């Protein structure tokens, strides 16, 4: 039932590297170490044997050759390239066209990582607390603005609120059926979410169905809310996502801070 | 840190209770058989008060009275009370800007609005509003809050969603919501102004108000300055959050002991069951701080004074309150109820969750449910009630009598069924 | 293979007939151990809710999912490496807790049924009808047997009548719930509870959510509670070969006063509860659990404080050794209510010979 998925792509945000065909996002040093070596490594220390990794059109044998040579893997490595991903479509359709391979539950994990924590406590807390979603937040650099803002409970420990400030209006607006239930709020803003997903059985039954999600972060994990209405039909546990707290620094690499994470490792 | 001045804010919330406060005062009313007021000045004198103020308009003869006989018109007493007689009916604004003209505020003030009873000690508050007003020049008032029963479902009239720091603890937002009895708005709208320089934003609704202020000097000149805020908390706090004067802080104080502010009669209700049972561990009934009091802890929460007579073969509940000098009959049954002092009871009467006051006559073979008498008043034979049916003053309720729920009957002989007088509206009767 | 030895904690002069230390987080193990096993032995290990009854049938349910998710080898037949991976698992629930009476009747029951079945008839086959029977074996012993107590207790509580009680146990909780709701009685329940584990608070909470007139008192409070009381039910977990009532914390304390205080002590109890084990004083074997969970100053299992107390193993002798599992004495009780109806603790065996 238990199984793991790397996602690959590429890169836009960028500036030099990347815009190359030989090159791909995956295979790119930071501090003398490749990219997908601290994925790789996760994974054998959270103890995974069934591990598929997801491919766009460019890069076909790249990741493949990667993966063969060099590199420690011990692992049976299935890597597909579909067609029906157009980049302009990123990760959600590439997830509703493989689901008969998943038996159980299952993991997503980007291939944009840096990783300083214990794996194997948030695969147990997943099992124990018996829920859907749970995602991880990690502080933003205190040595010597306008961002985005999470909303997270504390005494089971859950997710809320995650839509950033860019298409936000002039207010910050709250609904009351959300706030009601759910009376204690804590609103980050220096704490971001590193792309660590974790997902039940009981999802392969509505990504078939109702296409809905989008850029795996905006409409992945905010269809949960039993307030309102409460029309779509659901799967039988109540439709409820989870967040931990982590003061190590392991976060996502994408824009300008990328040159950052190299100052980090040499130390 | 010594000499603390005190601001009593009555007057303020009469005819919030719709039956009564018709003849009598707000804040003369009994919770355990004992004023309000006593409470609060009770509150006061474990605070470290040296001064006391009132604010009395309506009805203000019967409090004066009230405080002659008090126990603080006696020199021993570390406090002396003054009261303020102002124009019939007026806000918070108005007599405020009528205190800072006669000019009697020094240093740092208290101000309470509505009566307050907690266990909660004021010392530790006292000194870190001390340690916060050192941390900056331009800091004003200091506000109380406690945790809530877990979920506010049943608190209903007390919407305040706060939003706090988690450094400063500095508030950031009131608002007021109709929500689970008005399904009609969802939306709260709030200000962007202060998002770096706080940056660790909490939004919280499981706060219980407490309205209990220490205030510095500057507040009755800012009432002077601006005429226009009426409130202390709705357009108050939240004109002063908005940039009114820039640089200008005021203070979120979280405790985690009780703290209930009384406001309205179903919040009444479950304060006044917390003090009979052990929530607020030195404000117990068989301390006895009225000095006239002379109540003993039985096991299983049950109250009683001396002097109580009761007839053989007759079972007492739990969380129940018994006056001195009180006579009980045959066949009756007290659950989770208060009975006043002086209070002579007939037979075979069924009591859960009710409320009765001072010298109450009741009539043989009646039941009663979740529903309060107030002083002087008498129930006839035959009386069935229903939940939250609060009866007035003096209302003398005749043989055979059946009122359904929330039925309410004025204290005074106006718009509402049900007066004063003898078979009060079951046959036209009534002045 | 596992992790063994290294144990938090002083080795203590006083009381070192048990383990006393295993696995919470894991870390270094087999690849081979069934999930469902993994699950209940993270369960128990930090369990608020279990005593005794619950845990077996929870043992059985994953022993079901076991056989259901086993398939055969076409080598190795079915009784070649099923038992090695049954003692397996019972070797990772003894490292995670000690084990109950009931639990070690199960696995007799299970051992019994693999000698049983001759490795012949078809796989499918076989599984089919192996669960099936397992079904009915803990519908009999469990279910239909808890349904004979309840109403052989039923007949014996008179009406309107205070009961105290004490744990977690399945039985009486069901018991409670069938007077509330099925005969209608006035039944004052009056709910104890100890430090380690809040079990009569969550009884409580589940008797508050059917509507019960409810008391919730503590160990150091009664001789103001009694001073009211009727029948007492205690918690059974085992009784012995003597009529010795082997049960959990604060239960003798209870069993005590109430002889004292003329009206007496009752058990509901399972006809798998008995054992042939027996011993006279807590001190012969006790179940002993790490002061981890009392390190929490009041109120709730986790507060997370900057207390008063906080070392144990650089301090110089400063054990805070607490029990969970004692002994009542055998004259104090004076019923059982089991699948054979009813008899006195000092009958006891008459349902071991009767088997």
């Amino acid at each position: 039932s238990i199984q793991a998925f790397v996602f690959c792509g590429k890169g836009s945000n960028l500036a030099p590297m990347q815009h190359s065909t030989r090159l791909p996002k995956a295979l790119l040093p930071i501090g003398n170490r490749p990219m997908i070596e601290y994925v790789l490594d996760w994974c054998d220390q959270a103890d995974f044997k069934e591990i598929s990794v997801v491919a766009p059109v460019d890069e076909i044998e790249l990741i493949e050759s990667g993966l063969t040579s060099f590199l420690n893997s011990n692992h049976s490595h299935h890597l597909q390239d579909p067609k029906k991903i157009n980049f302009i479509s990123t990760g959600e359709s590439l997830q509703k066209e493989l689901l008969p391979r998943i038996n159980g539950d299952f993991v997503i994990l980007p291939c944009d990582f840096v990783t300083d924590i214990p794996p194997q406590v948030l695969v147990d807390q997943f099992r124990n607390r018996d829920d859907n979603n749970l995602a991880m937040t990690i502080y933003y650099k205190n040595s010597l603005k306008q961002q985005q803002f999470f909303t997270v409970y504390s005494e089971i420990l859950l997710d809320v609120y995650s839509q950033r400030d860019v298409t936000k209006t002039k207010y910050l607006q709250i609904r009351s059926h959300l706030l009601w239930n759910y009376p204690n709020l804590t609103v980050s803003t220096k704490l971001l979410n590193s792309f660590i997903y974790f997902c039940s059985f009981e999802l392969c039954q509505l990504l078939k169905l109702g296409p809905q999600s989008m850029s795996r972060q905006a409409s992945f994990k905010d269809p949960f809310t039993g307030n309102q209405q409460q029309q779509n039909p659901p799967t039988t546990i109540f439709i409820l996502p989870n967040e931990t707290l982590f003061i190590r620094a392991n976060n996502l690499n994408a824009y300008m801070d990328a040159n950052r994470f190299v100052l980090k490792i040499k130390s | 840190e010594d000499r603390l001045q005190a601001v009593v804010l009555t007057d303020s919330y009469e005819t919030r209770f719709m039956p009564l406060t018709a003849v009598k005062p707000r804040c003369l009313l009994p919770l355990a058989n004992v004023p309000l007021i006593e409470y609060t000045l009770e509150f006061l004198a474990k605070a470290g008060v040296h001064e006391v103020f009132l604010i009395c308009s309506s009805h203000a003869n019967q409090i004066n009275d009230y405080i002659e006989n008090s126990k603080w018109n006696l020199p021993w007493s570390p406090f002396k009370i003054t009261t303020i007689m102002s124009p019939e009916a007026r806000c918070t604004g108005d007599v405020m800007r009528d205190l800072d003209n006669r000019g009697i505020i020094t240093g740092d003030f208290i101000l309470v609005s509505g009566d307050v009873l907690t266990n909660i000690d004021f010392s530790k508050m006292l000194e870190f509003h001390k340690k916060m007003h050192l941390q900056d020049k331009d800091h004003i008032s200091t506000m109380c809050l406690s945790k809530a029963s877990t979920y506010p479902k049943t608190r209903t009239i007390e919407p305040a969603a706060f939003v706090l720091d988690k450094s400063t603890s500095r508030c950031i937002y009131y608002q007021d919501l109709p929500l689970p009895s008005s399904r009609e708005k969802t939306s709260i709208q709030i200000d962007p102004e202060l998002l770096d320089n706080v940056d660790e934003f909490v939004i919280r609704n499981d706060l219980i108000d407490c309205r209990i202020d220490i205030c510095t000097s500057h507040v009755p000149l800012i009432f002077q300055e601006n005429f226009d805020y009426q409130s202390l908390r709705t357009d108050f706090v939240k004109g002063v959050i908005s940039s009114d004067i820039l640089g200008k802080h005021i203070y979120a104080y979280l405790t985690d002991e009780y703290a209930v502010r009384v406001e309205s009669w179903q919040t009444y209700d479950t304060i006044s069951q917390d003090f009979l049972g052990r929530w607020c561990y030195p404000l117990v009934l068989d301390s006895n701080i009225q000095d006239d009091q002379t109540y003993s802890y039985e096991s299983r929460h049950i109250y009683k004074e001396k002097d109580v007579v009761l007839a053989q073969s007759c079972k007492i509940g739990k969380c129940t309150a018994i006056g001195s000098g009180t006579k009980i009959g045959e066949g009756t049954k007290i659950e989770n109820s208060v009975i006043g002092r002086n209070c002579q009871i007939g037979e075979n009467i069924r009591i859960k969750n009710s409320f009765i006051w001072d010298d109450c006559i009741i009539g043989n073979n009646s039941i009663i449910d979740h529903s309060l008498i107030a002083s002087n008043a008498t129930l006839g034979s035959n009386v069935r009630l229903n939940d939250g049916c609060i009866i007035g003053f003096n209302v003398k309720i005749d043989d055979n009598m059946d009122l359904d729920r929330n039925t309410k009957i004025s204290a005074s002989p106006q718009d509402l069924d049900d007066q004063t007088l003898a078979v009060s509206i079951v046959g036209d009767k009534g002045v | 293979p596992g992790i063994s030895s290294v144990i938090p904690t002083v080795l203590e002069q006083s009381f070192d007939n048990s383990s006393l230390i295993s696995v919470k987080e894991l870390l270094l193990n087999k690849d081979l151990i069934h999930p469902s096993i993994l699950l209940l032995t993270s369960h128990l290990a930090h369990y608020k809710i279990v005593g005794s009854i619950p845990r077996c049938i929870a043992m059985l349910e994953v022993f079901q999912i076991v056989i259901k998710d086993y398939q055969t080898p076409k080598g190795t037949t079915l009784s070649r490496n099923l038992t090695s991976y049954l003692s397996h698992q019972i070797d990772l629930l003894k490292k995670a807790r000690p084990l109950s009476v009931t639990m070690g009747n199960a696995i007799r029951w299970l051992k019994q049924e693999i000698s049983l079945i001759d490795p012949s008839t078809p796989d499918k086959a076989a599984k089919k009808d192996l669960c099936e029977k397992i079904g009915q074996f803990a519908k009999e012993k469990i279910e239909l047997a808890d349904q004979l107590i309840i109403d052989n207790a039923s007949t014996q509580i008179e009406e309107s009548t205070t009961i105290v009680t004490y744990g977690s146990s399945k039985v009486l909780t069901e018991l409670l719930l069938h007077n509330a709701i099925s005969l209608k009685k006035n039944i004052k329940v009056i709910v104890v509870d100890s430090r380690p584990l809040f079990e009569g608070r969550k009884m409580a909470e589940t008797l508050r959510n059917a509507g019960v007139n409810v008391m919730y008192a503590l160990i150091t409070s009664l001789d103001t509670i009694f001073n009211d009381v009727d029948y007492v039910f205690l918690g059974a977990h085992s009784i012995l070969s003597n009529g010795f009532l082997y049960s959990r914390a604060g239960t003798a304390m209870l069993a005590m006063s109430a002889k004292r205080r003329n009206i007496p002590v009752l058990v509901c109890c399972e006809s798998l509860k008995f054992s042939q084990r027996v011993q006279l004083d807590s001190v012969t074997f006790n179940e002993l659990a790490d002061p981890n969970d009392l390190v929490n100053i009041d109120y709730e299992n986790p507060v997370e404080r900057r207390g008063n107390k906080g070392a144990l193993l650089n301090q110089f002798i400063k054990e805070r050794k607490f029990e969970k599992k004692k002994l009542a004495m055998e004259n104090k009780p004076k019923g059982n209510k089991i699948g054979g109806k009813k008899g006195s603790e000092g009958e006891s065996k008459d349902a071991s010979n009767e088997e």
